[PDB]
């Protein structure tokens, strides 16, 4: 808790992505959670 | 060289530290605690930021007998700068309350270590005076009147508690005290005034012994006194001239002020008690109304 | 008493931390809502426990 | 290193003469303080 | 993570930048060496390529050689992983989102 | 069970109170570090007698903001003069924010329980703090074996468990997975205190001794005027001012800062004054001849 | 010390023994003890959801609900608590553990045969798995036996001189805390100079613990001598140590020396409000409190008054209003007209104190003035002061059912809404749990009375209840020192030829349902 | 204590309009809009514009 806001730019094949946020930094991320690369597909608008 | 040290200012840190300092060596019964003091030197105005025990005897049977370590005042040196180069060796706190002569010889030692004259900082750790927690002298060598040869000698240059405003924050935070003089209300300065004038008539009395044993016991005469004795007879209020009379008439003038001020609050304070009566008439009303009110109440759980 | 009392509970709220203001967009689903925040992004947070 | 850097800003409006608007270089408008070292005789509107 | 995402705009050698400025002159140290000809004082920095990367909130700072790659694999206009804070290159990342794009 | 794992209170000392504040705001805006000098007895009680402040390190702090140079040399310094005390615990700054410890300072906190299990971490803003009590925690980790397996609070037990905490934010995360937080005990004698209400003997001196009479005649005269300007003012408030309900009349006819206690304040501060100016007066008029 | 003189007396000139038995004590141990074992009324149900709430994971939560159930099943010995929490006992850890064998201590008390043979697995030489175990047993051993037995303070010293030859080992360290606070209560006003001794050494160690257990157990033994020796010893020792634990207990130690001494304790008084620690303030305020205790004396009302208000330290505060109503015992009617200003104030500490002054001040026998007083201080939004609430209303209204007086009724419930709730503090929940243990104690049938009415005159144990009872912000199980404060309330019928407890009923104008039992707490199966 | 709060260094925001008598809400000059508490005994007479 909180939980932004983000976006799926792309993902790497390491189970990793690239995301930008609505702040002005954009961050290389790890893809966590019940949430997978199969399951999300760019351009979709994910918590972080 | 400059002969510059008019003010002496003392950050609280400094008057903590020697308090501390004197029982981490554990010096007693005219055993000192001698360490440096730093801060900013060559200047009018002195800022003693900060004080540091060094290693130090202080041996009772021979005065000219210390032990002082020299190594420790350089490798002292070079870490402070690092910390702060603000900082610098600017003379010695001591731990008093009794000035002595060999203390003028302890003094050529940190002649050696800043430029100007090394100031030599009494602080009374046994907390004997109720004022001065700092007294500061400087030595200082000139050819003394009367006949007299050179000396060499500390005389006194005016110091002041003033804090620095790092500093303040933590002596907010330890002072929760009342505080009987703080300069507060008309209560806290009436305590003050009466104070006052116990604080001075006690100086004046020193005036008075020291004068008695100059010609009774053959005190030197020190001419420095006598000079600015002088001058305490020539700044004496004489009556009967046209500036204490002015100062009557003044006298008059600002209690009319005070007058017209204390008539004013006599209205608020009968104002505040207009409006309480007010309040009681409606409240008569109010308790008289209940009486009435619960007969109304009583018919309604016979009814249903 | 009434007024030494007061004047020190207004400090209390100063010394402790802002506070923001959003407006809310939806509301999601393990209760908690999606919010603008108004002169920033958006969060996703909890209810109160008065909300 | 111990010395530090400083600040720039310029006097936006004098509010007292104990107390200045300046605005920051950095950002935000700021009211200050005089310290006792800056005369005030120095210190006036659009000075830097 | 995260590492925030800075992309090269210069590569400024180590040697060239001139890091040391006692007895170096801005213009280039020795070009292989910028303090390994000082020995008489102990001060040791040389390096190859040290980069200036821009931030995406548009700050510019001198930041490390790869510490997880080869700086042979990092290069003008590719982007870059660098600390939250401590700013260093720890992983590359491509440079940007080019393939797919043009082979099509 | 094996280590007690409540968190000590922490007594630090005035003198350590004032150098930590003044090492701190003389490096605004930059990390300091330095080590925490004391006793430790009981098994809750640490007290702080002493710090000393590590010069500033530049990568800030961190697990190599030490120099083992300058902490031996330190140390052998205090074991010269009889100062000496044993390291503690460890201090560190955040300069503009609050109280916690980033992954880096935890990271120091596990070295430094490697050297006392006991150890405090104290983080002080040094330009936050305008009171002193405040932006000054303490922290102490708690066993990582009492992660785990839920053992983790045993805290509550062996202290006033009167706790002062605020902030999500780092601070909050940090105790979750790590330390916990207690307040900062303040350890005086009243020599201490004693110092510090003494500020020369130019104190009292200044009771007696009285301004120029221009001053006071200026203040008296702005202070007339002020209250018959506040009287009118107070003249409105009494317009009739009889219509229902106290709230309505507040906002109406000012009573929301309000003009009779201002009259009040007004009157109270002047009328004092000139009590103590002829009294001070009269004073030195009858002492000195 | 009336007693002990007497026996030795009347065995002298020569006297009948059911007489001297009498005055030893057993025989009224013993029908108080028959007393709970027919009426008592267990609930499960409380135990079960007081549990549940309040898990023993939480090292707070642990300590609320121990002593909650410790004061539930007291006076008889039973298995109420033990099989009910029993995986809660084992969830236990450090300092809670300790709580949690005390609480034992409680339960068992009297029954004084069974006494020794309870407590016996738990002892050193039948324990060598926790420390807090070998320590708890120990003081739980001391609370049955308190003011009774000559025998049980002999096994205590044993281990005590066995114990004060080590303190480099924290084992020994927690066993010796328990040895000393549990001597104290079992030699009570005994005044024995051996006990004293015994136990300047465990003060001598500078142990954390066991320090602050010894001061308290040397006073219990020199209740109210003003032996000059005592008074020297330990006020000269608090500035010697500097270990704030210790220095607490040394001055609720004197505080207890100097019991029933009025203004030959008035002397002793002025260098404990003179001094500089926060500590000998803090019981300087019970010095007053102990001396002039339920008498009218004018130095002693004026002195907490001053020294509640004017301090500059928070503590010290909180302590004297609780000393206030100390003073003002026999006077319990007009402790809320002095204490709606401290109730009004605007200092946490002040109000916290007020709330166990009335607590104890109208402890004894109900009074709905001060009820009117503490429902204010029962909503304050001060945690510590909800805590201070909860507990004192159940102590003034102690063992009435709720129909007799209604405002018993909200007082019950509103101590369980705050157990349902999760989203309350720590220090709330702990007082509310507490609480409903003081108002259920004993089975249903005790109350606690301040003084013995068929004489008028002021029982010396209780008093002694009060002043740990209050104390428990600093070290959390003193708690149970409440235990001398209850007092069995009931007519028993006695043979002056058999000595036995006859059966016949008698004649009492009452109403026949509104001094029954109070009904159940337990409704969670409608769901 | 208040008094030192009063006084300076201050940040300057822009009082927008009351949501609450003491609570307001604001725009700083940092670029923050923040809701913010408002101390008693302020004129509150001209503050609410």
């Amino acid at each position: 808790n909180p939980l932004s806001i983000g976006t799926l730019e792309e993902i790497i094949d390491d189970d990793h992505a690239i995301v930008t946020s609505p702040t002005m930094p954009d961050y290389y991320v790890s893809i966590l959670s019940f949430v997978d690369k199969e399951l999300l597909e760019p351009g979709c608008s994910v918590l972080l | 060289m400059s002969l510059q040290h008019e003010k002496v200012t003392i950050a609280p840190l400094v008057l903590l530290s020697a308090l501390d300092h004197y029982e981490r060596t554990q010096t007693k019964e005219n055993k000192r605690c001698v360490g440096v003091i730093l801060g900013d030197a060559n200047s009018s105005t002195i800022r003693v930021t900060n004080s540091f025990a060094l290693p130090f005897e202080e041996d009772e049977k021979n005065s000219d007998v210390w032990f002082l370590d020299h190594n420790y005042i350089e490798n002292m040196n070079e870490m402070c700068k690092k910390i702060n180069a603000k900082e610098k060796l600017i003379g010695w706190y001591h731990s008093g309350p009794k000035l002595r002569a060999s203390d003028l010889k302890i003094n050529e030692l940190f002649k050696k270590y800043t430029q100007n004259n090394p100031l030599l900082l009494i602080v009374d750790v046994k907390q004997q005076g109720v004022g001065l927690p700092t007294d500061a002298y400087v030595a200082i060598e000139q050819v003394k009147d009367d006949g007299t040869s050179t000396e060499k000698t500390f005389l006194h240059l005016p110091c002041t508690i003033e804090a620095e405003e790092a500093e303040e924050i933590g002596v907010e935070h330890l002072l929760r005290d009342v505080r009987d003089q703080a300069a507060g209300g008309l209560s806290i300065r009436l305590t003050n005034q009466l104070k006052s004038l116990k604080g001075l008539q006690s100086k004046l009395k020193d005036v008075v012994e020291y004068l008695d044993k100059v010609i009774n016991k053959e005190l030197p005469i020190n001419h420095t006194i006598l000079g600015k004795l002088q001058d305490v007879f020539n700044l004496l209020p004489n009556l009967g001239t046209p500036d204490d009379d002015e100062i009557d008439v003044e006298n008059h003038d600002r209690i009319n002020i005070s007058n017209n001020l204390q008539k004013a609050l006599t209205v608020k304070t009968n104002d505040e008690l207009m409006v309480i009566y007010i309040s009681n008439l409606v409240r008569s009303i109010i308790a008289f109304d209940d009486l009435i009110e619960n007969k109304i109440q009583n018919k309604k759980i016979q009814e249903q | 008493n009434d007024k030494v009392r007061f004047i020190k509970d207004e400090l209390r709220l100063l010394q402790e931390p802002g506070s923001y203001v959003g407006e809310v967009i939806k509301i999601v689903s393990d209760k908690k809502v999606l919010v603008k925040v108004q002169p920033e992004g958006k969060y996703i947070v909890d209810v109160a426990k008065d909300i | 290193l111990q010395s530090i850097g400083q600040l720039i800003g310029e006097v936006m409006k004098e509010l007292s003469e104990e107390k200045y608007i300046v605005k920051a270089s950095s950002g935000p408008r700021y009211i200050v303080g005089v310290r006792n070292s800056v005369d005030r005789s120095k210190l006036k509107k659009g000075v830097r | 993570h995260p590492l925030q995402v800075a992309r090269c705009t210069k590569i400024i050698k180590g040697n060239g930048e001139s890091d040391e400025t006692t007895t170096d002159n801005n213009n280039s140290g020795n070009s292989n060496s910028n303090s390994n000809q000082q020995s008489t004082d102990a001060d040791e920095d040389d390096e190859d390529a040290k980069y200036v990367i821009n931030l995406k909130q548009i700050a510019k700072f001198v930041v490390g050689l790869g510490e997880r790659v080869s700086p042979t694999d990092i290069e003008e206009g590719m982007r870059v992983g660098v600390d939250r804070s401590k700013y260093n290159i720890e992983l590359p990342l491509p440079p940007r989102i080019d393939p797919s794009v043009t082979m099509m | 069970t094996g280590r007690d794992d409540t968190k000590e209170t922490v007594y630090i000392s005035s003198i350590a109170l004032l150098k930590m504040l003044k090492h701190g705001r003389a490096g605004v805006p930059m990390e300091v570090m330095g080590l925490m000098l004391g006793e430790f007895v009981d098994d809750y009680t640490v007290n702080v007698v002493d710090v000393f402040a590590m010069p500033q390190s530049g990568t800030g702090v961190s697990v190599e903001a030490v120099d083992d140079v300058f902490q031996a040399k330190m140390m052998d310094m205090l074991k010269q003069t009889g100062r000496d005390q044993m390291v503690v615990g460890w201090y560190h700054s955040h300069p503009g924010f609050g109280c916690w410890l980033s992954s880096v300072d935890v990271n120091t906190q596990k070295s430094f329980e490697q050297l006392n299990s006991r150890a405090v971490a104290v983080v002080v803003d040094p330009i936050q703090s305008v009171k002193g009590k405040v932006v000054i925690d303490a922290f102490r980790l708690i066993d990582t074996g009492a992660l785990i397996n839920n053992l983790e609070p045993r805290q509550t037990t062996s202290n006033t468990g009167l706790l002062n905490k605020a902030n999500i934010q780092a601070l909050i995360h940090g105790l979750n997975r790590h330390y916990y937080s207690l307040n900062i005990d303040y350890h005086k004698t009243a020599k201490e205190t004693k110092m510090l209400m003494n500020l020369h003997k130019e104190q009292w001196q200044s009771g007696l001794k009285m301004y120029d009479y221009e001053e006071k005649e200026e203040s008296n005269l702005a202070a007339t005027k002020s209250m018959v300007k506040i009287a009118e003012q107070y003249s409105k408030r009494i317009e009739e001012e009889k219509e229902l309900t106290e709230e309505e009349l507040k906002t109406r006819y000012v009573g929301r800062q309000d003009p009779k206690k201002h009259l009040s304040e007004t009157a109270d501060e002047t009328l004092e004054n000139n009590i103590v100016s002829v009294l001070t007066a009269g004073v030195n008029s009858v002492a000195i001849k | 010390q009336l007693l002990e003189i007497l026996v030795t007396e009347l065995t002298a000139q020569g006297y009948d023994p059911a007489l001297l038995n009498i005055l030893s004590g057993l025989p009224t141990c013993d029908y108080y003890n028959t007393f709970l074992l027919n009426n008592k009324n267990i609930d499960i149900g409380l135990l079960n959801k007081s549990k549940s709430s309040l898990d023993g994971k939480f090292s707070l939560f642990h300590t609320a609900v121990s002593v909650a159930n410790g004061f539930m099943h007291a006076g008889t010995t039973d298995n109420s608590f033990i099989k009910a929490n029993l995986p809660w006992l084992g969830k236990a850890q450090n300092w809670a553990k300790f709580t949690a064998t005390a609480s034992l201590g409680v339960i068992h008390k009297g029954n004084l045969l069974e006494g020794k043979k309870v407590m016996a697995p738990y002892l050193p030489g039948s324990r060598a798995s926790s420390r807090f175990i070998k320590g708890g047993s120990l003081y739980g051993l001391g609370l049955i036996y308190a003011g009774f037995g000559r025998d049980t303070t002999d096994y205590l010293k044993n281990i005590i001189v066995e114990n004060s030859g080590t303190s480099g080992d924290e084992d020994v360290d927690v066993l010796l805390h328990g040895a000393s606070l549990g001597i104290g209560l079992a030699a009570m006003g005994s005044a024995n100079i051996e006990v004293y001794e015994a136990l300047k050494e465990v003060l001598y160690n500078d142990s954390a613990t066991s320090g602050e257990a010894a001061a308290l157990g040397m006073g219990l033994c020199m209740l109210g001598t003003g032996k000059p020796e005592a008074i020297h010893d330990m006020f000269t020792y608090s500035q010697e140590t500097q270990h704030g634990n210790i220095t607490r207990g040394l001055a609720v130690g004197l505080a207890l020396i100097n019991y029933g001494r009025q203004e030959l304790a008035d002397d002793l008084i002025t260098k404990m409000l003179a001094s500089d620690e926060s500590l000998l303030r803090y019981g300087g305020a019970f010095t007053i409190a102990l001396a002039y205790a339920g008498t009218g004396n004018n130095s002693a009302v004026k002195r907490l008054l001053h020294v509640a208000v004017s301090d500059s330290n928070d503590d010290v505060r909180r302590a004297a209003v609780i000393a206030l109503g100390f003073v003002l015992l026999r006077d319990y009617t007009t402790v809320p007209r002095i204490v709606q200003l401290l109730s009004k104030s605007h200092n946490a500490h002040v109000r916290c104190g007020t709330a166990f002054a009335l607590g104890i001040a109208c402890a004894g026998k109900g009074l709905q003035s001060a009820i009117d007083v503490l429902d204010p201080l029962t909503k304050d939004p001060v945690d510590f002061v909800r805590q201070a609430a909860m507990i004192a209303l159940s102590m003034i209204l102690i063992q009435q059912t709720e129909k007799l007086n209604p405002q018993v009724a909200d007082i019950n419930k509103n101590f369980l809404s705050v157990i349902t709730n999760k989203h309350q503090e720590g220090l709330a929940k702990f007082g509310a749990c507490v609480a409903q243990g003081i108002m259920n104690a004993g089975g249903r049938n005790v109350t606690i009375q301040l003084e013995n009415a068929d004489t008028g005159t002021l029982d010396t144990k209780s008093v002694v209840g009060l002043v740990m009872f209050s104390q428990f912000w600093y070290w959390f199980p003193l708690a149970h020192f409440l235990s001398l404060s209850f007092t069995p309330t009931t007519v028993i019928g006695i043979r002056g030829s058999d000595q036995a407890i006859p059966k016949f009923q008698m004649n009492c104008y009452a109403k026949e349902d509104a001094f029954s039992y109070p009904r159940m707490y337990e409704e969670a199966s409608g769901k | 204590e208040v008094k030192r709060i009063q006084s300076v260094p201050l940040v300057i925001g822009q009082f927008l309009e009351p949501i609450d008598q003491n609570t307001g809400i604001v725009s700083s000059t940092t670029g923050m809009s923040y809701v913010v508490r408002i101390l008693s005994t302020l004129d509150r007479e001209l503050l609410k514009p």
